[PDB]
């Protein structure tokens, strides 16, 4: 018939995927980390031991 | 000039802290790897704790040529008699 309707709404709150901002901010917290580690290594290499 | 019996007495108190060998075994005719089983990964620690008490930078260029305690006492003796700039201020 006309007018009869049943409209639910599923709770899909864990089905997400990051945007471009959350990806540019995830691929920039791993590069600076290894750069800082390399700089700390270069600072540690002052004692002249290889 | 530093006496031999104080050079050995200062080296033994570091060997006993790093490894645990009693200072009654450190004699001037003991090899660092055959008689006293001290791998070089412990010789590096000994050479670090040496500088962290008396300012002395033993470079790895020379850390390989020390096979006996007599070699250590001779090296220290020659470097302290060559350079008169030995501060020895605590």
């Amino acid at each position: 018939p006309q007018g009869l309707s049943v409209s639910a709404e599923i709770d899909t709150r864990f089905t997400t995927h990051p945007t471009a901002l959350k990806l540019a901010a995830m691929l920039l917290a791993i590069v600076s980390t290894v750069i800082a580690l390399l700089a700390l290594w270069r600072l540690d290499r002052l004692d002249g031991r290889r | 000039a530093a006496t031999q019996e104080e050079i050995i007495a200062g080296l033994a108190e570091i060997i006993e802290e790093v490894t645990g060998i009693e200072p009654s075994e450190v004699t001037p005719e003991k090899s660092f790897v055959d008689d006293l089983d001290i791998d070089s990964l412990s010789m590096v620690e000994i050479a670090v704790q040496t500088e962290d008490k008396y300012g002395v930078k033993i470079p790895d260029e020379d850390l390989a040529g020390l096979r006996t305690v007599g070699d250590v006492v001779a090296y220290i003796q020659k470097l302290e008699e060559e350079n008169p700039e030995a501060a020895a201020a605590l």
